[PDB]
């Protein structure tokens, strides 16, 4: 038995938080939050993968 | 183990400048008059 | 007297009979004046441990009001506590503003 | 004519916690009305207190609760635990 | 005949510079005598009320204290 | 060649020399007088102890110190150093006056 | 008959007495202090009964609304000045319109 | 379920009658008077304590009474107030 | 022709409008929330009768209006007629607190 | 109703608070430096409920509570509960 941590949301900013080395913050817009996060270049390097862009679930 | 995913703020969050803090105590300030004149006129 | 068996220094005989003749009510407890001779010692220890180190900052061995007006205007809970006493021959605070600089 | 004041009692702790600096008479009367003003101050609110509950009686809990109420929470905590143990010390 | 004019400019002029003023204008030291002219009315009152209910000629110290004691300023130092 | 100061040296060492002072900046005999002259219209002939004046001067002297400080915060709030008759009233109407 | 009445007033002494008995003042209470207190007491209450009911007169209705008694002891300069930091529920504020601001 | 409280209904409707006998008065205004003469009562009666205290006696009376009502009121209330005052006790004390 | 005011006319019939009612500007159940989030951290399972709750918004509301005339004269001492944090602490220090 | 109940005071009802105190122009700071104030006070006057409640021996706070409690700050509040 384990939990785990579910985040989903739009997609609002893509970039680098200010000075870098290239990690990007990914500010997810859901209906009832909005919050933003810092990510690992891998899932990052996944997120560039997925094509997504401003406004992708 | 190390976390992939980091919640953070956009305005209070800064990557360079990282802090973190958590019979009477009392912090020690000095009574001295040429202490604090000195230290208001440097 | 019962005050060197509960360690205490301020008698509990003058407080208990300003307590009886000071018109505050009909029945006085046996603990309130011991009660009130601890808050008054500690508090009173607070400010002469205060006032000495304020006169152990300026090379005194004698506390002049200066001392204590620094020694209570310093701390926040004494300002808090006191914010309207003055103090005669005490002074004030060595403040100066930045932009006047 | 006799007069009353704290004196000895000053000069006492004073010889408690630092046994070498002195005082001034001026500052001493300072401490005087000090010690004169908080008398004054949890007396009124012992007073007030006790005619808030339809009571007659002053006990150490209306002078524990008057402490807790007029004081800010170090000098109410530590002036409470150490009432409270010159008082349980004494009974 | 006008005593409220011995508090010299000088004198107001010291008293700025404990209050951390550098420069001074004109009307300040006629506002500030005004300020002073009504407060001494404020405190000496009270203490004539105390005085006339003490029932004596000359005013002491605990008239003063026990004037400003009402008033929630609490002056200590002479006559607690 | 003169030796004259800039306007604005002499304030603060008066500032530097004023504020390690305790004594009284007024003095005994014009307040004398003054506490007298306003002493005459309320009760005639009245006697007035050798203490009590400086209490009343010393209390003057102290709130007319935090007056001119809470005046000067007032001025500084105008982005200027200089304090006029408005700052007066206004830090003497906003302390509840 | 109580001593009110032989005396022109309407508050009771003997509460009034009662009450500074039973207060924790004073060892001794004199007589005359609650019929003066009564009288004081009478003359306020009677001061602020004529100001709220002329203020009730002047919105035209025959009910004093806490607002009457609001603009009746503001708009006094002894009553603003004997209370300042007496806060009246549901009386509202006094119509202040600053010059500046106007067009 | 309610034994008994004090209130001042009936004095105040009473000089309400003496003052305008036409305008009514509601609850809520007649509960912040009886606030405004409980709080003058205790204000009158701490300043007589405190001026009894301050003269080193156990005795209050008009004097207190008077010089304390002249000491925090201003000078119409207190004018009014101690002239109406004395000529309400002068004039009690003179049936006997 | 669309018909709007200038900027500067609603608020003063707003003024107009307001300054005319007693009653009050807060909710009553963000008030009850409040409190009762107040005194959650004080003291658990805690009970509040009917009346004691438009008491405590009542000297709140009358308070902040109070505080809210003492900053506007103090943003009016600021020759402008818009309120500023600065406003906010200046006539709040000025207070005493 | 245990999660961020400092936030049910809406921005409007600062407007109409500054309507009411005659301010013409309003900045972005002024509902949250008031709400801090309002946040402040709140727990200065509750603070007292509480200790007035526990010194009382009661779960349940009153109108005198709040009247008594605000009777040794100055403020003197009348109506309900005098």
């Amino acid at each position: 038995k384990e939990t785990k941590e579910v985040y989903e949301g739009e997609v609002t900013e893509l970039t680098p938080e200010d000075k870098t080395i290239s990690h990007v913050i990914v500010g997810l817009k859901s209906a009832k939050g909005t919050k933003t996060l810092r990510l690992d270049p891998t899932i990052y390097e996944s997120i560039q993968r997925e094509k997504v862009s401003i406004g992708d679930v | 183990m190390k976390a992939l995913v980091e919640e953070i703020d956009k305005k209070t969050y800064n990557p360079d400048i990282y802090f973190t803090s958590l019979s009477r105590p009392v912090k020690r300030i000095n009574y001295s008059l040429a202490d604090l004149e000195a230290r208001l006129y440097t | 007297s019962r005050s060197a068996k509960a360690g205490l220094t301020f008698p509990v005989g003058r407080v208990h009979r300003l307590l009886r003749r000071g018109n505050y009510a009909q029945r006085i407890g046996s603990g309130a004046p011991v009660y009130l001779t601890a808050v008054l010692e500690y508090l009173a220890a607070e400010i002469l441990e205060l006032a000495g180190n304020a006169a152990r900052d300026n090379k005194k061995t004698r506390i002049i009001p200066r001392h204590l007006q620094l020694a209570i205007r310093n701390d926040d809970e004494l300002n808090k506590l006191l914010g309207n006493v003055t103090i005669a021959q005490g002074g004030v605070l060595p403040n100066i503003h930045q932009n006047l600089l | 004519a006799r007069k009353e004041t704290y004196s000895s009692y000053i000069y006492k702790v004073l010889k408690q916690t630092h046994p070498d600096t002195g005082i001034s008479q001026k500052s001493m009367s300072i401490l005087n009305s000090f010690v004169n003003d908080i008398f004054e101050r949890i007396a009124t609110e012992a007073s007030k207190l006790a005619a808030y509950n339809k009571k007659s009686t002053i006990s150490a809990r209306e002078i524990q609760t008057a402490v807790r109420l007029i004081l800010p929470g170090e000098l109410a905590k530590h002036a409470v635990s150490e009432g409270t143990r010159a008082v349980t010390k004494y009974s | 005949r006008d005593n409220i004019q011995g508090i010299t400019k000088p004198a107001i002029r010291r008293l700025a510079r404990r209050g951390g003023v550098k420069r001074i204008s004109g009307l300040i030291y006629e506002e500030v005598r005004a300020v002073l002219k009504s407060f001494l009315e404020s405190v000496i009152r009270d203490s004539v009320t105390y005085t006339e209910h003490a029932k004596r000629k000359t005013v002491t110290s605990l008239d003063v204290v026990y004037a400003l004691k009402r008033q929630g300023r609490t002056l200590y130092g002479f006559g607690g | 060649k003169p030796h004259r100061y800039k306007p604005g040296t002499v304030a603060l060492r008066e500032i530097r020399r004023f504020q390690k002072s305790t004594e009284l900046l007024i003095r005994k005999l014009p307040f004398q007088r003054l506490v007298r002259e306003i002493a005459q219209d309320f009760k005639t002939d009245l006697r007035f102890q050798s203490s009590a004046i400086g209490a009343l001067q010393e209390s003057v002297e102290a709130y007319l110190v935090s007056l001119f400080e809470d005046t000067n915060l007032a001025a500084i709030h105008a982005k200027r150093v200089t304090i006029q008759k408005k700052e007066i009233k206004l830090a003497r109407r906003l302390r509840g006056e």
